[PDB]
This record gives structure tokens, C-alpha cells and sequence, in this order.
């Protein structure tokens, strides 16, 4: 879970144009450095408060998000046989 | 039938051999780095953290991408016959080179004009590596630089560091395979070879099977001893004398061997017989430096002296001399002290007159056998697969050791990389594409670094700033430990590289990665 | 051309490799485990359940697979060499320790910590083995270690312990196929070869076709005997003498020959001859051999002394020999007590001199010739098939017994190596990763037991908990005896290992498994 | 089986085999031409930027592309045995005759018409050449000749001006790999060979191994000298003259070899021995070539003088003679001056007898020894890869800078051919299929400097047509530097090559072009 909860920002940066891991290493070091609201703008490659800068999410969202994908990942993992009609 | 390929596809097969080849073989860099398993077709597999080792084994299907690969193995090749260590780094520098190399080149850049602005930049380079280098003090750096090369191996390291102490500076270190699972070190000084024990009766300790004999003289003659009548008057004159007499000839043979016996049987004298070493022409070179050391003469075949005219002048004088079955050894000798570095200034300067027709490593082992002694690292453990990966790392630790003596230490870790490549910002030349070939460089030079954080855990590039930065708030030694994870200095920790194995890594891969960015086509049969 | 894997996949066809080897070998584990039918290519199939002879011939199709594979086969083969026993629970030892490793590494861990971690726990294990080592007492400790090597065979274990008990500390023992169903012991005492009977009429036993002379001199002499006039002066001096007297020369030719056998069948002396034992160099080594112990002279070529020059002073006395078509043995000799012990001394510190020459077991042979007896065990069975198995049994027990005199016994079953990794739980290291190195042992150091209790059909994790727990309420020396299937003490009921043979397997297995988890790539030729 | 094609489809086959050829070759071409990298079955790949080594390895699997691609390998080819430089400009060539002439062909000209057509023009071109041709003045022409042939390298050109300057213009220039990274140049003088140093005691100078005698005499004697009594009448005279004495004889052995040595060893005469230089035939060859500038006599066999007979006055005299491991070299002599002038005027006519023989350029070698020195280049890089093509690239210049003092210079950069080019619009025939082949030769002749130009990234005809307005509006030697692309003067820039390069390239690609341009059909083997 610690490493799945880590790849949505990995994904961001890797698609805005940006190495994924150094990216998360920075927010990392910037929750210490200088607080938990810091992280990485995609739009324009830099370091901001996400709060101050208006980059927010409904905490229902990343909620429910996170809930739901944990358990059809865990329905699948435990998955045993698949009935499928033979096709034509 | 042959197939010629251009530009860009020709560039894409090369990318891709020489990828493949350099992937394998990174995963072995720094102390976090990982073992590869090389199949072998007859017996058990080879596991080796060793990068040349890695590389001579690699060859692929496709042409053209074999030739990417087999071009990149002379850079490893090249520096561990040079250096002996740092064919990773090289192998990883090559890679680095020709990637940034074709970057340029797609750019429209000319390929000569990137060489000669890569030669330009390894010439900056080597000379700041040369300006930050620091010379072996004593000990403590011999023993930190074995311990860095054989992989964080302390035991290793001490005894390499006990090995050279013992022999000196002159002393020749040797590697063997032991046969119990413990590793011993071996040290015997002297003029020592391998031959001795003619018959059982030459016994003076019955309790070790040896034969010591105090204050001997030695006879050195080329040819066979038969004859009785020529034998008899040499311990003539030898028992006037009342001390003990050694042979040293081709064979002594029938009826000379069964007068020597008997008569030392009888207790009237002391005496043994020994074979001489070498074969072929290996007579005259070494029965001449057996003589040299001891104050006699060879009586060789071209001084015309037979075997009654001999007398107890021109015999040399020893102080002790031990034969057994295989090894016998002098202590020391009457040999006047000039002679002997005459005869080691000989060597060295014969060593570029040997190098042409050599084939063997005696050309040291007679240099050390008068000037010091010669150790013996038998490495030991409890299954041969293991004991051929502990041999090679102890090897290993033993050639980067030597090349420190030479030329001095370095900061390790890639640090010396990173601050030589710091002075290339102040170069300039008039031309443009010679200006990518210097940034090629740059880029290149801050590779092995990055590589070492990423098989340790670390993100390269971040680990890169860091280190960047710490070279003016801390100082140039400054680096990433990667072994535990934190930022201390380099040298004062104990993480250090020869300079010689650092200036050889950085020639050698830009010598082949330039001498390839030249090329525009390539030619190979079709399969 | 050659194919690169790396990371799981690479592991992936080592665990695969590791496992199907390991399973094959498995199934004969235990006193209830079964035997392995092996596909010769030309004659009867071979029956066994000795775990390295089934490791020997494993090989697989893939070849990533087969290094797996290849790279175990080591452990029991250098069990095999070392030890001569428990090659089975090294095998099982090793694939324990290669699939935990993969578990930890799986997770994140580094592969040269984990290494060191498993070095450390096997040297805190094998101290804990040696503490729980028991000296041999006598004849039951010998006894019982035969039995339980021999797989539960008591006719066995008697007949080794008898063996044993005759040729005493220094003796050796032998196994070869007899010629019928059944099995005997021959012991033989003094210094005997296979020479003898040079010609038919040198009989004193016509019930036996045996030559016995008593209280004889013997002549020792390394060349042919050929001519009258020097043949006659032995005899001219011993007819003096009366006693009879036997010929040792490398060869008794034509007239020398004839005018020996015609004296004695004339009844004037009693006499013999025969031919030295051993070719090439074994002359000088097997005759001085056969001089020390009785009292007189080698006559050797060294030694200048021609035929007619002998004399009985230096002719050697002897109590007994005797002479047959192919034995020919001495009872004892005049040599001096003190002489040999010294040649037993000489040929023990020459064991380490010839074991770098050595390709014969003459070394062990020479020693048990002046210092007891050997024995021969002439394993018999009704069928070939059979026999073959039956002689394996007996090579083992009697390795295994051997093994038991010279480091002691300890806890049979398993139950040591679970008695030994309890002991690990006190050990802290630093390192998270060094931390999951020393619980792969201890999980590593129980499966042995575990394998045992579920080739006897009984649940492995049911008994280890049982035994576990009767450590604190019974003592070390409890565990489960899968014989029958009941908890007892095992030192008792004598079910006992040697400690040598179960220090070499956990040795070996972790030197080769901790090796292969530091690898990450795999490098084959694609067939 | 054969199959035979006509008319167009055999010309087709033919243009393709030539254009996949050409096509490889002409990458290489001009001072920003790229490097080929040609495939080695056993070690590493070759990268080379020559056009002959490319063009040898050129072979196709149509065996009708072959035959036009084998044809046109004969014009680098023999363009290198003849001048060793410009193989590239000869295949650029050779494709741009034999494209033009399929287009007039196949306009319905008459092939034959079109090869004497294509003759005269090459007889007017080759004269224009030699009209425009400069001779070598001294080292500024020879530096920027060997300069430009070296890719427009320096240090190469300097060190190749140096060698010429020391061994003149009779001098040999040898090129060979070095054992270390440096280049260095060593020159010799005098008459030397690869002989010496019979035994150690020779020994004047024990700083460097070397025996040099001060106005010796020598001994040329062409057997075995091993007779005693034959040896002392020679040493008899010297002695009486008592300057030092030099052996050349087949050997010196044993008897004979060992009066030699201790009588110098006693300090009474002071002598060396040497082999007689050569094998077989070379020994009456060389001997009489060392005896004829020292002012003695050779003492051949058929001169039937005995051992004993000689005396002082055949004995020759030299000055210094310096004797090591394998060199023995002698300063000067006393042989007469109008002699060797004789020798190498009858060595020059004898050139003609020795090219139907001769296999080594031995013919050469003597000719240098005795009429100046003979200088070796040792090529120098880090990496074998390098070093391969830096030597290619030294041999390419040390021929050109040969060729340059031969027959001139002339302005480079293709401007030559473009000048020549312009004296063909006078040339007029009578048959209009012969004109066409005159016109052919025009365009060809424009064909190399638009090839460098898009090499260099400049457009052919853009380049062209200025150069051609250059040469009214500046002068003929005007023309465009595509080293850093402007137009200057060619010859004052020092951008020149050789005449006897660009006379030879011509000539041998019309040869063939125009007799490839004559067929009407192929026969081939069926695959
Ligand atoms: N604890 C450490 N921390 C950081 N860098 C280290 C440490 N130990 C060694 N190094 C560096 O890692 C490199 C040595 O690793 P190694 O795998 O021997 O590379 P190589 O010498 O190029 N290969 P080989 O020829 O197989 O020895 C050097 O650059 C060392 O300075
Ligand atoms: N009756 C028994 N009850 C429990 N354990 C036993 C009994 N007999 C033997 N053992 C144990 O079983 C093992 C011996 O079985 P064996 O099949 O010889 O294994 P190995 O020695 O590893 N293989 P090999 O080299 O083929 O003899 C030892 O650990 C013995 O202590
Ligand atoms: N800087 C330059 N500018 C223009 N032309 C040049 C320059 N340098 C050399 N050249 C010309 O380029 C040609 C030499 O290039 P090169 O690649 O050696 O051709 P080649 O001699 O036909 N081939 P090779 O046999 O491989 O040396 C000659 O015509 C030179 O005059
Ligand atoms: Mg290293
Ligand atoms: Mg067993
Ligand atoms: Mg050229």
C-alpha cells in the first residue's frame, strides 16, 4: 500500500515530462523541509503549496479512491477460478 | 556476401550492442553491487562480481550489434591489463560517451570535431585528477585502498597490507588457490627455486624432512657431474676447508652421486646435491643471478674451467641454506651490494626489451628474488564456488594496490570523476562542435557516480547535487558513502581509489567511444 | 551468441533449478526414506539411496535452469569429499537457505547483507554444534553411529566395529565386492605387498601352497640378480649362518634363479624369493618402508655396495613370513621400536607435502603398514543389483564412523542442528538486512528434522514444535525417532551423527547458497 | 551451369554491384569523411577510414552485382600498390565514368568509340596535371603534404617531416605499433642488423647492456669457426696491433668461442662476437654489403683463404660498433666512396631484375643502409581500436609524403582534377561517339570536389560552379576549403596532395570504367 499510495504522483510527473522518482523524492524531503501542504505543480514544473496555490482535491475523493481500488485488487488476488462461456 | 548499414541504423545496432553489453555488466558497480552468473559448458558456473570478467563473455546474435559489443570489450580489457581494477567505471564511462555522442551527432554536429573535443576534455581532466592526487603515506592507506577493492573486506585488506610490509617495495605478491578453507599468508625471502632433496640420505633435521646447513659453500656448474675423477678433488680442497659444501648442477649422476653420499654418510663431511633451476635457456639467466649474491662464480662453459681446476676462491659463501623435496633457500650471501641493484637497474630497463618477446611474469619474479622477498596469498574457503569469487575479489585488491603505490591515491566513490569534471566549465574552444564533444565529457565524467547511488537505493541525480554542492560549502573530498547512505569525507573515511586506476578508466573509454562516434557505416557478412 | 536474464526472472530459473534437483535427492532422507533407480547407458540400472551419487547425474534442458542446479551439485560433492556422509541433509540444507533467501531479498533487502548475515549465524551455529559434540567413548559409540549410517543395519554396524576394534586407531579399512552372497571380514597385520612365488618349488606348507620361513633374514636389493659369482657370497655367509633367507630384488633372473631353487631343493638352506613391490618411483618408497622395521639395510643404489659385498650385519631379521601366489607378509622384524615412530611421524606431516602430488590412497596405505593392520570388508550379496546398494551402505557407515573418532558424536535425527539454531536467537547484529541472514538459518538449521518427520509420514512443523519444547522439559539430547514414531532421548537410544559430518553439510550448504543470492543476472549460451 | 544476360539487364547488374561498392567507400572521403567499422570474424572490429581496406572487404551475393562490384576493387587496389594514397578519389572516379558512360550507351553510342574517346581525354587530362604540377621545395611542403594525407593531423605531419629531414632523401620510413600510448620517432644510421651479443662477458658499458669498441677491426667470414688452431692465427696479429677485433661468422663455438671469452675476460685483447645477418641466400648478400663500406674484404669461400692464412691488411677498419641483445649497429668505415654509388646504381637497375623475384622490400632496406639511416615511427594510443586506425593513418601519410617528393605537388581539395578538367572543351575528335567519351571524362573529373563539399555539408554544384569562376577571377590554385568551408588559395593554405596521386587515380579508374563499358553480356555460375 505504501508504494501503490506513491504512484498517482509518480504518474503525474512522468506524464507532465518529469523523472517520477526524483520528483517524489523532492516532496519527501519537502514535507520535512518546509511542510506537509508542498509538493510538485504539473502544470509549470516547480515546487509550491498545493493549499496556497489552489491545488486541491475533495478528501472524499482520494478517499473513497483508495478504498475502492484496495478492494478489487484484493478480491483478485484471492481469485481462484474464472467461468467464461466457450466463445461462438 | 556482405550487408552495409548507414546512419541512423547503423548507429541504432551500435546503441543497442553496446547497451545490452554495459547493462549487464553495471550491476556488479559499487559496494551495494550484485553478483552475475556466467554459465560455463563443462563443470560448476562462475559467480564473479568482476567487470571484465563479465564482459569477455558476452557476445549476441545480430552482426552489427556484436560489433557495438566487441569494441566496447577492449575497454574493459585495456584497463584491467593496464590497471587491474576499475573495469566497471570504464565500462560504464564508454557507455555514457557514446550515448551522449549520438545525442550530438543527430543534432547535425561532426563526428571528428566531437572526437577532438572529447581528446581535448580527457586531457583537462587527467591533469586535474593528477593535480587532486595524494600520495601513499604509510599503512593506513595501503590498507584502506585493499579493503575499498575487495568489496568492503577488512580481512582481505589487512592481510594485503601485512603481504607488502613484509616484501617491501621491491617485493612480488602472488595469489593461489588454498587447499583448506582458511586463507594464509606465505612469505620467504632469499634466492629460492624449485628443486632440491637428490637423495634421502641429505638429512640433517630427521624431524621436517630438511636439510640446513651452516655456513655453506655453494658449487655452480652448468653440465652433468659423472665422472669420479673430476668430482673428487672439489671436497679436496672442500674438506681442507672442514665447512659444508652445496651442488647446484645439471644432475649429478651414478657414480658422483653415490661417492657424495657415502661419503657425508660417513659423517667426514657435511654435503647435499640440488638440481638447477629453468630449462632451455632459463640455465643461464638463472644459475648467473644465483651467483651474483653469493660472491663466487658461475663457472659457466664459456669460462673454460673444468671441474679439477676449481678451487675454495671462486666457491661463494653462504650463511644458511635449506633443501627440501621441492624448495631449497639461501638466507644470504657473499654478493657484493653494488651488484645487486645493477642487476635490478638491469631488469627494469630490460623490461622494455622483454616486453617485446616475454610470456611469463618471471621477468619480476627474478627482480624480487634478490631485492626483498616474495608472498604467497593463499585464499581459502569452504566450497570452490565461493573460493573462486573471494580469489578474484583478493586479486582484485592486490593490483589496485600496487597502482596506488605508484601513482598515488584518489578521493573514491566517483568523486574524483566529479571534481575533474568541474575544470571543464573553464574550457573553451573556437569550435562548436568541438565545445559538445567537451560537454560529452562533463556529462560522462558524473556517470559512475549516479550509477553507484541507483545500486545502492539512491536517486542518482539527487545524490549528484548534493555532492556538487558539498564540494565548495565542505571541500573537495566531500562525497556519497554509499555503503551505509550518508555524505562524509571521502578520504578521511577510507573510501578511496588509486589515481592510476581513475586516469586509466577515463582514457581508455574515451579512446574506443570517440574512435566509434566516427563511424557512418558498417559492414559485416550476412549470416 | 548468449542471452541475458536479470532480477526475478533470473531468480526465478535458479529457484527452479534448485528445487527439481533438490526433490529428486530429498526423497531419501530419513530412516524411512526410499531409494533412487538410475538410468545407466549400457548395463543393469543402478539402485541407491546415497544423496550425491543422485545429485551427480542431474542435469536439465534450460540452461538458466541447469546453473541452479550445477551450483547445488557442489554441496554434495564437496560434502561427499569432505565428509563421506550427510551429503542428503546438505542438499536439503542448501535449497532451505536459497528459498528463504529469495523470500528476504524479495522484499526489498540487499543481497551482500544478507550474505554476511548468514556467514555470522553459521559460525555462531557450528560453535554451538561443537559445544554439543561428545567425545567417543568405545566400542558402542562406534557401534551405533555404524548402525545408524548403514541405514538401521545392525549386521553392519557389528562388523565395522569389529573391523575397528582390530586394526586398531591407525589401521584402515577397506570395502570391496566379494564373490559370494555373503559378507566377510579379513584383517591382515605387518607390512605385506603383492609380489611372491617366484617359482613353485619354494614350498614348506604343500597343504596350503604357502611359504613360511621362520626366524628368516631377508636381502633388500632394487636391481635384477643375474650373475652367478656375485649371487654366491649371500649365501656363502648365511649358510654359515643356517637361518633361512628371502630374496627381495627386482627381479631373480635365469641362472641366479637356478642355482637358488636347486640349493634348496638339495635341503642345504632354506630360502625363498620374491619380487619388490611397486613400479617407478614406488621402489625407493615402498623399500626403505620395508627395511625401517626390520632392523637391517636398504642396500640401496646411493649407498655404493656391490653384491658380493654384503654381509649378515647389514641383512635385516624377521620372525615370520609368508609367501604365496600373491600375498606375501612379515610378522615382525628386528627394527628398532623408536625408528618407527618416527617413520609414522615422517608420514603423517607428509600427508600435507603428497596431498598436493597424490592420486592414490597409498599414503594412508604405508602408514597402516608399520603401525597395525588393514581390514577388508567383502560386502556379498545373491545379486549384483543388490550388492551394489549394499556396498554403498557399508562405504558410508564407515566414513561416518571415522568421522565420529575424530570430532566426536552429538544428537542424531536433526536434533542438533535444531539444538544449535535455538542458540541464535541471542544474536544481534546492527543491520536489518545481517538480521535477515541469521533468521534464514535458523529457519534453514529446523528443515533437516522436518524432512525427516514427513518422509516417515508424519506432519514436519508438529514434531519440530514437540521437539522444541522437549528441550526445556526433558533435555537437549530429546528428540523424535522416526523409526518407530516416539519421542526419546537419541544419545540413549543411539541414534547419534557424527559432528564432523553435520558441521561440513550446515558449512557447505551456506557457502554455496549465500553466494548464489547475491547474484542478479544470469549469462547462457542461447542453444 | 551458366546463365548468360544481355544488353541493359547485365548493364543494370553491373551499375548496382558498382554503386553499392562506391556508395560504402565514398563516406570516407574528404577532411569531414566518416569511418567504416568492417566486421572481423575472430576479435575485435576494424574501423578504418581508407578507402582500399573498406572496398577489399566488399562482396554481394548476386553474382552479377559481384562481378561489377570485383571490377571496380581493382582500381583501389591498384591505385594503393601503386601510389598508397587516394584509393578513395580513384572509386569516386571510376563510379562517375562508368554511370556516364551507361547513359551514352544507352543512347545508342558505340561502347568502343566511347573507350578511345575516354583514352585521349585521360592522355590531355594527365598532361594538364603535370603542367600544373609544383616540385617539393623542402620541409614546408613536406609537412603540409603529410598533414593533409593524415586527415589534417599536426602532429603527425611533423613527425613524419622530421623523419624525412633525418634519413634523407635515400632514407627508408618504417611504421610500427608502440608498446605505450606515445609516438615517438627512433632513427638509426649506418649498417645494422638483428644480430649479437653471443655471450654476456662482451660487455664494455655495464650501464646499458652494451659492448662498444673503439677503432675495431672486423672478421667477415661466412662458416662456423670452432677449431682452436685455425682461431689463434688472427688473434696472433691483432694482439700485435692491439685495437679491438669484431667476429661476423656463421658462429663461434664452443673451443673456439671459449679462448674468445677468457682471453678477453684476462683484459689482454679486447673482442665481441657476432651471427653473420640473413638466412640462406642472405648471408652472400649482406656480408658482402657490410664488407664493401668498411674497406676489407669479405674472405668468402670462393676466395679460398684458410682461417690461419688471414692477416691485418684484408681485415677491415671501422670507427665505432655498439653490440646489445639483438642490435648491432656500425658508425662508419673505410670503403671507398665511388663503391657504393656503384651498388646503389646497380641495387636501382637491378630494381627491374628484382621485381619479377622479390617477395620483401629488402631491396629497399639495402639500399638505405649504406647510403644514409632508416627511421621507425612507433604509432602510439591508449586502446588498440585507436591505435589501428592512427597507424593507417601515419602509413597513408609517410606514402603520400614519398609520392610528393617524386613527381610534385598539386593544389588539393579536387581542384587538380577541376583545372585539368578545363583544358578538354579544346579537344576535339572526328567521331561523335568518341567526343561523348571525352565529355564523360569532364563531368568525372568534377565528380571528386563535389563529393568533399557534400561530405562537408555543401552543396556539389554550388561549390563547383564558384570554383570554376575562381580560377579567372583569382588564379588556378584557387579553391574551396571544406576543412572549415570558404574559398582561399589551396596551395599557400598548405590544402595539397601529390601529383603522382591524382595522375595515378585517373588513369587506373579509366582503365577499368572504360573497359567495363565495352560488355554485352555476363556469364555467371547459377547459385
Ligand atoms: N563504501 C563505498 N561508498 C561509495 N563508493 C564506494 C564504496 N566502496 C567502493 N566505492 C566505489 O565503488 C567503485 C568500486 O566498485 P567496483 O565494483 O570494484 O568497480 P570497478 O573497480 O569499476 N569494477 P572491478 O574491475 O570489477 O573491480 C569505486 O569507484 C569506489 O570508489
Ligand atoms: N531412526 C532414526 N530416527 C530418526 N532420525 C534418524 C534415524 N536414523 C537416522 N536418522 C537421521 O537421518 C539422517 C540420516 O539419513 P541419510 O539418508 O543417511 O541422510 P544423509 O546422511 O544426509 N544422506 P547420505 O549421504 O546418502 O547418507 C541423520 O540426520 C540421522 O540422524
Ligand atoms: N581541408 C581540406 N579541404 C578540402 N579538401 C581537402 C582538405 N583536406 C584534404 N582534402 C582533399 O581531400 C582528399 C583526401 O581525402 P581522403 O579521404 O584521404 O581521400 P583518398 O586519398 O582518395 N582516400 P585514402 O586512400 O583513404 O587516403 C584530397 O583530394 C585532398 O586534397
Ligand atoms: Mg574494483
Ligand atoms: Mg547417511
Ligand atoms: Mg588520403
Amino acid at each position: 500500500i505504501k508504494k501503490a499510495c506513491r504512484t498517482p504522483i509518480r504518474q503525474i510527473a512522468a506524464n507532465s515530462g518529469f523523472e517520477g522518482y526524483v520528483v517524489l523524492e523532492k516532496v519527501l524531503q519537502l514535507g520535512k523541509e518546509k511542510g506537509k501542504n508542498w509538493g510538485f505543480d504539473a502544470g509549470v514544473g516547480d515546487y509550491k503549496d498545493m493549499v496556497e496555490a489552489g491545488i486541491i482535491d475533495p478528501t472524499k475523493v482520494v478517499r473513497v479512491a483508495i478504498q475502492n481500488a484496495a478492494s478489487v485488487a484484493g478480491t483478485m488476488l484471492t481469485a481462484e477460478a474464472l467461468v467464461a462461456e466457450i466463445p461462438e | 556476401a556482405k550487408k552495409v548499414i548507414y546512419g541512423e541504423d547503423a548507429r541504432a545496432r551500435l546503441k543497442a550492442g553496446v547497451d545490452k553489453l554495459a547493462n549487464a555488466v553495471k550491476v556488479t558497480l559499487g559496494p551495494r553491487g550484485r553478483e552475475v552468473i556466467i554459465e560455463k559448458k563443462w563443470g560448476t558456473p562462475v559467480v564473479t562480481k568482476d567487470g571484465v570478467t563479465v564482459a569477455k563473455e558476452i557476445e549476441f546474435k545480430d552482426p552489427y550489434e556484436n560489433m557495438g559489443a566487441q569494441l566496447v570489450k577492449e575497454v574493459a580489457s585495456k584497463t584491467s591489463d593496464v590497471a587491474g581494477d576499475g573495469t566497471t567505471t570504464a565500462t560504464v564511462l564508454a557507455q555514457a560517451i557514446f550515448n551522449e555522442g549520438l545525442r550530438a551527432i543527430a543534432s547535425g554536429a561532426n563526428p571528428m570535431d566531437i572526437k577532438r573535443g572529447i581528446d581535448k576534455a580527457v586531457e583537462t581532466v587527467v591533469n586535474e585528477i593528477k593535480k587532486l592526487s595524494i600520495p601513499v603515506s604509510g599503512r593506513k592507506e595501503i590498507e584502506q585502498v585493499a579493503t575499498i577493492s575487495a568489496n568492503n573486506d577488512a580481512t582481505i585488506g589487512k592481510i594485503i597490507a601485512d603481504a607488502m610490509e613484509a616484501v617491501g617495495k621491491d617485493g612480488v605478491i602472488t595469489v593461489e588457490e588454498s587447499k583448506s578453507a582458511e586463507t594464509t599468508l606465505e612469505t620467504v625471502q632469499g634466492m629460492q627455486f624449485d628443486r632440491g632433496y637428490l637423495s634421502p640420505y641429505f638429512v640433517t633435521n630427521p624431524d621436517k624432512m630438511e636439510a640446513v646447513l651452516e655456513d655453506p659453500f655453494i658449487l655452480i656448474y652448468e653440465k652433468k657431474i659423472s665422472n669420479v675423477k673430476d668430482l673428487l678433488p672439489v671436497l679436496e680442497n672442500v674438506v681442507r676447508a672442514g665447512k659444508p659444501l652445496l651442488i647446484i648442477a645439471e644432475d649429478v649422476e651414478a657414480e658422483a652421486l653415490a661417492t657424495l653420499v657415502v661419503n657425508h654418510i660417513k659423517g667426514v663431511i657435511r654435503a647435499c646435491a640440488v638440481k638447477a633451476p629453468g630449462f632451455g635457456q632459463r640455465r643461464k639467466d638463472y644459475l648467473q643471478d644465483i651467483a651474483i649474491l653469493t660472491g663466487g662464480t658461475a663457472i659457466t662453459e664459456e669460462l673454460g674451467i673444468k671441474l679439477e681446476s676449481v678451487t675454495l676462491d671462486m666457491l661463494g659463501r653462504a650463511d644458511k641454506v635449506i633443501v627440501d623435496k621441492d624448495n631449497t633457500t639461501i638466507v644470504g650471501g657473499k654478493g657484493s651490494k653494488e651488484a645487486i641493484q645493477a642487476r635490478i637497474e638491469q631488469i627494469k630497463r630490460q623490461i622494455l626489451e622483454t616486453t617485446s618477446d616475454y610470456d611469463r611474469e618471471k621477468l619480476q619474479e627474478r627482480l624480487a628474488k634478490l631485492s626483498g622477498g616474495v608472498a604467497i596469498i593463499r585464499v581459502g574457503a569452504a566450497t570452490e564456488a565461493e573460493l573462486k569469487e573471494k580469489k578474484a575479489r583478493v586479486e582484485d585488491a592486490v593490483h589496485a594496490t600496487k597502482a596506488a603505490v605508484e601513482e598515488g591515491i584518489v578521493p573514491g566513490g566517483g568523486v574524483a570523476l566529479v571534481r575533474a569534471s568541474e575544470a571543464l566549465d573553464n574550457l573553451k574552444v573556437d569550435n562548436a562542435d568541438q565545445q559538445l564533444g567537451i560537454d560529452i565529457i562533463k556529462k560522462a565524467c558524473r556517470t559512475p557516480i549516479r550509477q553507484i547511488a541507483a545500486n545502492s537505493g539512491f536517486e542518482g541525480y539527487v545524490v549528484l547535487e548534493k555532492v556538487l554542492q558539498l564540494g565548495k560549502e565542505k571541500g573537495k573530498n566531500w562525497g556519497f558513502d554509499a555503503g551505509v547512505g550518508d555524505y562524509k569525507d571521502m578520504v578521511e573515511a577510507g573510501i578511496i581509489d588509486p589515481t592510476k586506476v581513475v586516469r586509466v578508466a577515463i582514457q581508455n573509454a574515451a579512446s574506443v567511444a570517440g574512435t566509434m562516434l566516427t563511424a557512418e557505416a558498417l559492414v559485416a557478412e550476412i549470416p
